[PDB]
């Protein structure tokens, strides 16, 4: 059972920018001071997020 | 059978001994199916929960 919506208003989607943001940790394991280089899927910086 | 092998904290053990904490001795010992031999000290790191 749903109800159909008919009150939407046209607009297109709008952007905006990712300066700093799309970023997790590539494992669960723990590392402390170092700088590693992992190859995984992420979000690029600089880019349109709808 | 599909084995999630040390990307995880593991509860599935088969055997066990009783053991108890010793100190400033270099000995060997199995961490989570992870075998080394050295001492056991403090420090004033602080862990994060996860
Ligand atoms: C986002 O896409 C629009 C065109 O769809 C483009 O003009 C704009 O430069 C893009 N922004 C970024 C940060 O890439």
């Amino acid at each position: 059972q749903c109800v159909n919506l008919t009150t939407r208003t046209q607009l297109p989607p709008a952007y905006t920018n990712s300066f700093t943001r799309g970023v997790y940790y590539p494992d669960k394991v723990f590392r402390s001071s170092v700088l590693h280089s992992t190859q995984d899927l992420f979000l690029p910086f600089f880019s349109n997020v709808t | 059978l599909s084995f999630e092998l040390l990307h995880a904290p593991a509860t599935v053990c088969g055997p066990k001994k009783s053991t108890n904490l010793v100190k400033n001795k270099c000995v060997n010992f199995n961490f989570n199916g992870l075998k080394g031999t050295g001492v056991l000290t403090e420090s004033n790191k602080k862990f994060l929960p996860f």
